[PDB]
């Protein structure tokens, strides 16, 4: 799997490690007492939307149809 | 359930008993609904009085000292005195060794020097704390009397008289309020509405967009 | 949101030290005079105020105490009652409150 | 001011805040703790805070205010009466000037007008 | 924190979510030479508080004490 | 002393020195007291409303009775 | 819950604050007779799903299958 | 669109949301993992996502796209280039239509006008 | 805020049973016809629709499918192209969409 894209977000456990994702080529593995990395090793930023309930959609369609 | 004592008094629970049936009883509860709005309005027409009358202004730069309270640690001085007395017992319990055994000569020679230095610290802290408490007590009394004579004149303002006259007008008005009937209707205080409305009309202008106007020293709650 | 999250409006510089995390310096931090140089400076101001700035002080203190009141009508009552009948705008110019 | 004997318990619960207190009805069980004889009508026990007051008067008539009133059944009646009128005055003011804090108010979670939906 | 107005789900300081954790100091000499626990007795009132006593000494001389 | 038109600098010092939470508290106090003002005035209108059983009646029609 | 968008301070279900806890079934016969754990295999798809197969039978007859 | 080589890291962090990703500068250390010889100017390495694009071209010129490009140094360059232009496109739109989400924006926590303070 | 907090808009009744917490009943809950009575009622409707409600159905199905389009200009294009040149307001009256 490719090296995850550099992400400076991390969470310390014992001491501040000052993690720099650009200081090493391959990201070192996360030890339990040292660091926890940000979620989504392989993730991008998108925009999403919830789907309105089906009965709420049927009333919107009925209003538009009755309107036109 | 605010205005509890007012509502209980208007219902007559101070002198009589409510009707035992829910119909007439629940109508009597809704009958004081108009009078509560009137008495609530009367209590929001009080004129202002100088706030610097019984309360010094806390935002004055004089109080930027952030002075603390000087105290005497009685418990600390009493413990350390008992621990010093414990050393005196330890010497007395072991008197014969500390006195005759030459291997303990340094303890015999320098025990009182350490004991005096220990007593010196116990009494110094107590004595210094005692002086600071007395300096604090004598200043707040002297400074308070200077501020009283400085602000005595504020009691000569007419706003104090305007405030008392309004309170006495409310007392005479609420004394004239009376229950007129026992029909468990709002008209049981029919004449009292006219009395209280005349009081409200006396200190406000009903034909305004905002009869009750806001000012920072006003009545909200 | 992270519980240890702060928003700072002035620049800070963090230390690049292992096992430690702190602010080691502030950018463009200029050191003023020492505590002793400031003390000598204040002594000169306090000395002139002690020698040459004590006459007519009782009147100015009354004007200052009157202007710390909440309402203006109480200030005018204080000036008229305690300050020998001083004017509002005239006393405000003395104290330096007039633009 | 509550203009009835009963109130909806949920109408005095907070909607956008944690509910750490309730506004319970008068504790009728405390009336049976009084050992002496007294006359109390049922038509007065439901209105808020008034039963505790009548109990206090009954205890202050049987006993006084010194060394005889200081018994558990009589001190709880005076404490409940003082606490009841303090909470009800606070909830009443919060009901008048903060009506949108409580469950059941249409302003706690305002429903939008149809013009705001853009349909 | 609860009395200050923050309700608390769960317990402890081993934060499951996206937070920094602070484990106890490793009881080995390496960390015991770099760190030491915060002594509460070292948090003091600023000594500038003692300068308010200057008011007392001046009030005493004004009152002829 | 000088009027509102000559206090812009003093108004800017409030917006700069007061922390942002304090400015949010100052902004909310005005909105609360605006709400409390409308509530107190609605109580005024209901209180000063002349009911049907008091039409044309004034203080001269009141009986000389007290609370007792 | 974390992936669904709720950050989690601390951990566990022993809520320190103003929340209800559920300690877990006491392993004594009294509670083991009143309670039983939720069997996940009993949560099923509604059998009305099988009525969609009516569409298949009608389509097969229309196409002459 | 970023119109410079450098950007403030804090201006692409959220103010009212948890910060789970950053927008880091180009990883110059990956440029040294290429085994072959190539010419790269320092004037092109700071602009966002372009270094990974040039690394991909250098790798696809030395090797092809079949059984020789499939080495860890070349696949990370192509993955970083694809991921970089995706994150920057999302952050760019979010910066354009949701500027109030980021630290440093005057609308993330708006300062009120003086007319709203009631003084 | 308690995590297990719910705002319900219909009345529920909670059972006062030890060791258990649940909704035992709904106030004024009316039981309708059984599943079998509804089945016999629905079969009477479906039987009439099968016997006497299948003539001229293809035209109505085309009109119904055209009115499920997004824009009005596409509905008119559907009626003109697929439904034999039907009118918008006339087809809406047949389907029952007109007030
Ligand atoms: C879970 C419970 C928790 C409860 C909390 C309490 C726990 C229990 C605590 C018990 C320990 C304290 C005991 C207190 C008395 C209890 C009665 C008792 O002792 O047991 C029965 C005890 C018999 O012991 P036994 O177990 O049956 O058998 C003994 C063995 O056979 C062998 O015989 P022995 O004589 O060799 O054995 C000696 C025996 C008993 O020996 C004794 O005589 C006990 C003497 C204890 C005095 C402790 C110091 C007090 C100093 C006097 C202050 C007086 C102030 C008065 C002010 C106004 C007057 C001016 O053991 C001790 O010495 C116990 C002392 C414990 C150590 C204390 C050292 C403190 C130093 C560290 C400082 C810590 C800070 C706290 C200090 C608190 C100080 C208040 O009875 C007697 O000893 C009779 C004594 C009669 C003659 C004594 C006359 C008075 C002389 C006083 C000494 C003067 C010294 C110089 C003056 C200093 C100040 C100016």
């Amino acid at each position: 799997a490719p090296n995850p894209y550099p992400n400076g977000i991390h969470f310390d456990r014992v001491f501040p490690t000052h993690y720099d994702p650009l200081a090493e080529t391959n990201r070192t593995k996360a030890n339990l007492q040292l660091i926890k990395y940000a979620p989504g090793n392989y993730s991008t930023l998108v925009v999403t939307s919830e789907k309105l309930p089906r009965p709420c959609i049927r009333t919107i369609q009925n209003y538009r149809r009755c309107q036109m | 359930m605010d205005n509890y004592f007012t509502a209980i008094t208007l219902l007559g629970l101070r002198d009589q008993n409510l009707p035992p049936f829910k119909d007439a009883r629940l109508q009597r509860y809704k009958s004081i609904k108009k009078m509560i709005d009137l008495i609530e309005t009367t209590t929001k027409l009080a004129p202002p009085m100088p706030v610097e009358l019984f309360m010094l202004n806390p935002t004055d730069p004089e109080w930027d000292d952030d002075m603390t309270y000087p105290t005497i640690t009685h418990a600390t001085a009493l413990y350390k005195s008992s621990a010093l007395a414990g050393n005196l017992f330890l010497y007395a319990y072991n008197y014969n060794n500390f006195t005759a055994n030459i291997r303990l000569r340094t303890m015999r020679y320098l025990f009182p020097v350490v004991s005096l230095a220990i007593f010196g610290n116990i009494y110094w802290d107590y004595r210094s704390q005692l002086v600071k408490v007395n300096l604090f007590d004598e200043y707040i009394q002297a400074r308070a009397q200077e501020l009283v004579k400085q602000n005595e004149y504020l009691l000569e303002h007419e706003d104090v008289k305007r405030y008392v006259w309004w309170y006495e007008d409310l007392k005479e008005t609420l004394a004239r309020v009376h229950r007129q009937a026992n029909n468990h209707k709002a008209c049981d205080f029919k004449d009292s509405e006219i009395i209280l409305q005349d009081f409200i009309r006396r200190y406000t202008n009903p034909k305004d967009n905002l009869p009750i106007k806001f000012h920072p020293q006003g009545q909200t709650f | 949101m992270q519980n240890t999250t702060n928003i700072v409006h002035v620049p800070v510089h963090m230390g690049h030290t292992h096992y430690f995390d702190y602010i080691d310096s502030f950018p463009k931090l200029k050191e003023g005079p020492t505590l002793e140089e400031n003390h000598i400076t204040n002594q000169k101001i306090l000395r002139e105020q002690l020698i040459s700035g004590q006459q007519g002080l009782e009147q100015n203190l009354c004007l200052r105490n009157c202007f710390k009141l909440s309402q203006k009508r109480y200030i005018e009552f204080c000036l008229d009652r305690k300050c020998g009948g001083a004017d509002f705008q005239r006393a405000a110019t003395i104290l330096g409150y007039t633009k | 001011t509550i203009f009835a004997e009963t109130w909806e318990a949920s109408e005095y619960q907070y909607r956008n805040k944690a509910n750490l207190k309730t506004l319970p009805v008068n504790h009728l069980g405390k009336l049976a703790e009084l050992k002496f004889d007294f006359v109390e009508y049922k038509a007065h026990q439901l209105i808020a805070c008034h039963l505790y007051e009548r109990m206090t008067i009954h205890c202050m008539n049987q006993y006084g205010l010194f060394k005889d009133f200081y018994r558990p059944e009589c001190l709880d009646a005076q404490y409940y009466f003082k606490t009841c009128v303090e909470l009800n005055a606070a909830y009443g003011i919060q009901k008048k000037f903060f009506p949108e804090h409580f469950v059941g108010s249409p302003y706690a979670r305002p429903v939008p007008q149809f013009q705001q939906l853009g349909l | 924190t609860l009395r200050a107005g923050k309700n608390i789900e769960g317990s402890g300081q081993v934060h499951f979510g996206y937070h920094d954790q602070k484990w106890g100091m490793p009881a080995i000499p390496m960390f015991q030479l770099m760190y030491y626990e915060l002594p509460g007795n070292s948090i003091v009132v600023n000594p500038c508080r003692n300068q308010n006593y200057r008011l007392y000494f001046e009030m005493r001389k004004k009152l002829g004490i | 002393v000088n009027g509102t038109e000559k206090c812009n600098s003093e108004a800017q010092d409030i917006l700069a020195i007061c922390p942002n939470w304090a400015l949010d508290h100052m902004k909310e106090k005005v909105r609360f007291y605006t709400k409390a003002l409308a509530i107190n005035n609605q109580t005024y209108i209901r209180a000063m409303q002349v009911e049907e059983y008091n039409q044309g009646r004034t203080v001269a029609d009141v009986a000389p009775k007290t609370w007792i």
